[PDB]
RNA sequence: CCCAUAACCUUUGUACCCGUGAGAAAGUGCCGUUGCUAUGGCGCGAUGAUCUACCCAUGGGUGGGUACAAAUGGCAGUCUGACAAGU
């Protein structure tokens, strides 16, 4: 809270997310472009144990996060692991597809999705700087216009907020997400239906999921940080939902 | 040949509703007026939705705005005459983006809702 | 004879490190400079001055793919550079750019070989102004204890048991100030001999060289007819050798 | 009846002859979803029959892209030509699996006589090649598709966004930095230059202004003794004899009595002098180009201050993009000393707005706005 | 190539080899080898056919222009391909300019060491007009004037 | 090697200093074009109006806060001292 108190590192329960102890704790995740921070938020540096070098960790904030909310509220199982692959549909910026590519690690990818153009260039710039962030511009709602780009992706995080969120998550989720794979999906109420209760919202968005085959495991509300946001995480089943 | 920077504008029907509830909470003190006005707001996180002119000379000053709006997806709408916009919003001069912000004491909170919706139907 | 000042010795290992410093921070510049055309090249060939040398040979991936570049590379490492080179996710540049990116790692190429004309020149000094240490120690740490120290003379007068802790007094005086094991290295830690042992026999032969390195020293700094083919440097020398066969013959477990 | 189904790849196109079908209504089963995954009855389904691996980057970009939008390259034909058999186009087409509704008409205009589906099932035998990977193909596929992947992937959205210099400002980024190196390094060679030409020699190490000129000079004049009115009327046509500093020194080199050191000291005195020459050479080149490398990027807020100052803020704010989405008070450049400061702060901010979201942009503007900023200094 | 050399060397079927190289080229329309053997094979088949019609007459600029047809979008192609090899200033595309140009020249001198020889040759220099090289082109023109 | 190849601290050299969002000024008013009337243009602002320690009557001398350089200025003092290995 200042830039010279030190903290104490210490990792999460999660897979490459640490917490950063003190007066008061931050959740950070490890970097991989060091010294250039993207979006303002504060780095931490340590250094570690050839002649040692610096090695530097940044700060999540929750609320610019839709994800780091989820953590921070406490979820019982994340997909995203160091080792793996993120489809990532509805990726603005830097603003979170950073952090994701920071847990998934160098292993791992992140396939950000966006279709605009503006936020697509700052995304291409920021990707030259991080090797893990494909970045693909195209529609999310045909995902056949890029069924050569990707393969077989080992999660899908969304966060768009079309009010066909549900078909657009069905289809890429048919497409490339491995079975048995992790889905981890951002509701906003408001958004997706604006007149009915949020509870109603997100009882129908909960329900398409599981007609389209994704056993919904866990719901959470995320509700100091937003409000109406719920992350649903899911499993593609594919083989026998019940 | 493709869409311009300035999509999306509005309709003339919409163009009157908005200014309508532009000119409404600029009477109750909702509105933060002006081009680094409305960015400050948009960092501050607590601004409803985005008017934007698109007869300024030139489009760019203001055309900034679109990023910071779908970083936080925070809709905004181009209204077409900047000198409308200084109509409704009841100071003296023309007012390239005004935004409209977050609030509760507020005598016109659903009418600014179902304007808010009309947008992003329209988006 | 002129060619005897400590002081232009002092000042050139200063000189030394700061041309460390410089070269690698202008390297990273220019590989990530470049990367932004060709991104995986850095990794796959890390070193600063491979580096350089490759942008003045090639400067478009595919340019690279036709041409020559094994001089300075093994060629599996050349087939994975021209590999990357075919296909990089990396862009193509503009002439002005591509310009200046080569007139610096041409400057990266210059940095490297002054920095070898500056040890050449630094190692033939020292076999002029202390041929004794310098054939002993090596002339690369004779020059560093020299430099500690400040004077060749005052390092003479220093006793042998200070020659072996010249560089580690922050250890020493933490040691000593709260009643710990004193460090037992130091500086001399370099010496291709203690670099040659294992384990106690290092402590050892740092005990057995700080001492012959005083007696090279004094004969050298104080022997005002010297004959200048440091036959003390060459005597010693023999003599820790032998000590460290004697070391490392000796086998602590049974047979 | 499914018979060949077309799978298009990060590299070239391949074409699978399927072997037995699934069943049709009960596609859903829990055992039938499992035979997708599972690779010994997945093998028991298809068999590849042909590929075609693409010829370069150019040509895999090229027809992702027209794969993107729906039409059919030549390669595709090539491949579809070589592999299909002769049917009727009325009674029993050859049918073909593929995974794009709209790619359908775009086949089915050139070969009239393949029928193309891609139903539950055709989808499902997709996914199962897609899982499969690599191993289906026999060590067929050469070159590695991981790292095609990639590039395919950032060759086509960059050409989707059509990414380019006039907009690239990491450029400038790198060369500030740079240059800041350059000139702290040159001052600190230029004081070990002084002080070993002074360490023989003191009084040019403390009589010559310019410290570039010295290392001339060191690389001119090898030492005190080495003095001639030949070498003054060279330092003439150097910097100046007008000054006498030449004959002055003339004076001071026999008066100095200074250590005469070696040659070999000489030598490299001379090395390290020279080689700052070089170096500050170069820098002031890199500072011409940065001049012309701003003159594109950004031209409006380069006339509106000054071209090094541009640099300087870019790389405050970060990039040029950070620059433009900062709050236009905020904006810091470097009592009515600060209103003047202030507005013209309010002013640069949106002249970088202008230049980053143009194009070829507006020193028009540039000019309108450095008028109006004179116009307030004017009234101050 | 072993294809065509199996159909025709052995059985003797122009249509046969004359379809494996049309539908090789659709497939390769970027390599010079190609380019090279299937001009080979028409002349070969060519003179074959021209022999043929001697020793008919024996016991009791048509083919060239097919030939340079092929030569023609064999060049059509070959520069075609080798511009989208290395695909943005001015400069550097004038010099792919000329390295294309370098590169089509030295297959097409290649051309002429395969090889109405002299009608042929002309027909090339006839599409060389449709600086160090224009010397180089002159002074095979004249020689082969000569020749 | 957690770096005495360094950090601190004093001392010298070189720099600086106390967001806000609507107000600001109290026939010529100006200049010039026209002969014996036509006037040329100018006459604020969301494309940002108003706000962010000492003495001698816009001076220098004080005073501390931040950054760049140096020092043979400091902290700050250079380990043990006869046995060991073989048969």
């Amino acid at each position: 809270a200042r830039g010279g108190a030190k903290v104490v590192i210490e990792p999460h329960r999660h897979a490459g997310v640490y917490i950063a102890r003190g007066k008061e704790d931050l959740l950070v995740t490890k970097n991989m472009a060091p010294g250039e921070s993207v979006y303002g938020e504060k780095r931490i540096s340590v250094e570690e144990p050839v002649p040692p070098t610096k090695v530097e960790y940044r700060v999540w904030n929750p609320f610019r996060s839709k994800l780091a909310a989820g953590i921070m509220g406490g979820l019982d199982e994340l997909f995203i692991a160091p080792g793996k692959k993120v489809l990532y549909l509805g990726a603005a910026s830097g603003t979170s597809v950073s952090h994701v590519s920071d847990v998934v690690g160098p292993e791992g990818v992140v396939y950000a999705v966006e279709f605009s153009h503006r936020p697509g260039r700052e995304l291409i710039s920021m990707a030259k700087k991080r090797p893990n962030i494909i970045p693909i511009i195209e529609d999310a709602r045909h995902p056949q216009k890029y069924r050569m780009l990707i393969g077989m992706v080992d999660c899908v995080f969304a966060d768009v907020a079309q009010p066909d969120q549900a078909r657009i998550i069905a289809l890429n989720s048919h497409m490339f997400l491995k079975d048995q794979g992790g889905v981890v999906i951002s509701i906003k109420a408001n958004c997706i239906d604006s007149t009915v209760d949020a509870e109603t919202v997100f009882a129908r968005e909960v329900q398409k999921l599981r007609e389209e085959r994704i056993k919904p495991l866990e719901q959470l509300t995320l509700e100091p940080y937003e409000r109406d946001h719920c992350i649903v995480v899911g499993r593609y089943m594919r083989s026998g939902l019940k | 040949a493709p869409n311009p920077k300035a999509f999306p504008l509005a309709d003339a029907a919409l163009t009157q509703q908005i200014l309508d509830v532009v000119q409404q909470a600029a009477n109750l003190r909702q509105l933060k007026k002006g081009a680094n006005e409305a960015t400050k707001t948009l960092n501050r996180g607590i601004s409803e939705f985005i008017i934007m002119a698109a007869d300024c000379e030139p489009i760019e000053i203001l055309l900034h705005l679109p990023l910071l709006c779908e970083d936080k997806n925070v809709p905004y709408v181009f209204v077409p005459s900047r000198v409308a916009l200084g109509r409704a919003c009841g100071v003296s001069r023309p007012v390239i983006a005004a935004s409209i912000t977050t609030n509760d004491a507020s005598a016109i909170k659903t009418q600014i809702y179902a304007v808010k919706d009309k947008i992003e139907t329209l988006l | 004879s002129a060619d005897k000042v400590d002081v232009m010795i002092i000042q050139a290992i200063a000189l030394l490190d700061d041309l460390d410093k410089e070269l690698n921070t202008y390297a990273m510049r220019c590989k990530e400079w470049y990367g932004w055309h060709f991104p995986e090249l850095a990794k796959i060939v890390t070193d600063s001055v491979a580096y350089a040398r490759i942008i003045l040979t090639m400067g478009i991936r595919s340019k690279a793919s036709e041409t020559d570049l094994s001089e300075i590379l093994p060629e599996e490492i050349e087939e994975r550079v021209k590999t990357a080179a075919e296909v990089s996710m990396g862009t193509e540049i503009t002439q002005t750019d591509l310009d200046n990116i080569n007139a610096l790692a041409e400057q990266i190429v210059e940095f490297a070989a002054y920095r070898e004309q500056l040890s050449n020149y630094l190692s033939a000094r020292m076999k002029a102004i202390a041929p004794n240490l310098t054939q002993l120690v090596g002339e690369l740490v004779g020059a560093r204890l020299i430099a500690h120290s400040g004077s060749l003379i005052s390092l003479a007068k220093s006793p042998a048991s200070t020659i072996q802790i010249l560089g580690a007094e922050k250890a020493l005086f933490r040691a000593l100030k709260t009643k710990h094991d004193t460090p037992k290295y130091g500086l001399l830690y370099h010496a291709s001999l203690v670099g040659q042992a294992t384990g106690k026999n290092k402590g050892k032969i740092a005990r057995v060289l700080a001492a012959k390195a005083a007696v090279s020293l004094r004969y050298d700094a104080l022997a005002e007819d010297r004959d200048d083919s440091g036959d003390i440097g060459l005597e010693s020398r023999a003599k820790v050798e032998n000590r460290l066969s004697q070391l490392e013959g000796r086998d602590l477990r049974t047979t | 009846p499914i018979e060949y189904l077309l799978f298009e790849e990060p590299t070239g196109y391949a074409v699978f002859k399927v072997k037995l079908q699934q069943d049709d209504i009960g596609s859903r089963l829990k055992e039938v979803q499992e035979q997708i995954n599972d690779f010994g009855a997945f093998t028991k389904l298809i068999e590849l029959v042909s590929f075609a691996p693409f010829k370069g980057a150019a040509e895999a970009l090229e027809n992702a892209n027209d794969i993107s939008e729906g039409l059919v390259s030549e390669s595709l034909k090539a491949i579809l030509d070589l592999n299909l058999p002769k049917a009727s186009s009325k009674k029993k087409n050859i049918t073909l699996a593929i995974s794009d509704k709209n790619l359908g008409p775009s086949i089915k205009e050139e070969f009239p006589y393949v029928d193309c589906i891609s139903n539950e099932l055709a989808q499902d035998l997709i996914r199962g090649v897609r899982l499969h990977g690599e191993k289906l193909f026999k060590g067929l596929q050469s070159g590695d598709l991981e790292r095609a992947q990639l590039g395919l992937g950032h060759a086509y959205s960059r050409a989707k966004v059509k990414f380019s210099v006039q907009k690239n400002d990491n450029h400038i980024i790198q060369a500030i930095a740079l240059l800041d190196q350059l000139d702290k390094d040159i001052n600190t060679f230029a004081m070990r230059v002084k002080e070993w030409y002074g360490w023989h020699f003191p009084e040019l190490a403390k009589l010559v202004p310019d410290n570039y000129t010295f290392a001339k000079l060191v690389l001119f004049i090898k030492d005190k003794a080495s003095l001639n009115d030949d070498s003054l009327h060279d330092l003439a046509a150097l910097l100046n004899e007008d000054s006498g500093i030449a004959q002055r020194v003339i004076d001071n080199a026999r008066i100095s009595m200074g250590q005469d050191i070696s040659e070999t000291d000489m030598e490299n005195v001379c090395v390290f002098a020279q080689r700052v020459a070089s170096l500050a050479d170069y820098r002031r080149q890199l500072y011409d180009y940065l001049c012309e490398k701003m003159h594109t990027v950004a031209p409006n807020l380069s006339e509106l201050i000054g071209e090094v100052i541009g640099a300087r803020l870019i790389s405050h704010a970060g990039s040029l993009t950070n620059l433009s989405k900062q709050a236009a008070s905020t904006v810091q450049i470097l009592k009515n000393k600060g209103r003047i400061s202030r507005y013209l702060a309010n002013k640069c901010s949106m002249a970088s707005r202008i230049d980053n979201y143009s194009e070829e942009p507006s020193n028009v503007f540039g000019s309108v706005l450095k008028k109006q900023v004179e116009q307030r200094l004017e009234f101050y | 190539i072993s294809c065509a050399k199996y159909e025709y060397e052995v059985h003797a079927n122009f249509k046969s080899c004359r379809n494996i190289f049309q539908n090789g080229l659709r497939f390769n329309p970027d390599v010079p080898k190609l380019w090279y053997e299937y001009v080979k094979f028409e002349l070969n088949f060519i003179t074959k056919l021209i022999n043929r019609r001697k020793v008919m007459g024996l016991i009791n600029a048509l083919r060239g222009d097919i030939a340079l047809t092929i030569f023609d979008v064999c060049m059509k192609t070959l520069g075609k391909h080798y511009i989208n090899k290395h695909k943005s200033d001015s400069k550097m595309n004038i010099e792919l300019n000329k390295e294309t140009l370098n590169y089509l020249f030295s297959e097409s001198l290649r051309y002429i060491k395969l090889f109405e020889r002299d009608y042929l040759i002309n027909h090339v220099l006839q599409f060389w007009k449709n600086p160090e090289l224009y010397l180089k082109t002159v002074m095979i023109d004249i020689t082969l004037n000569i020749r």
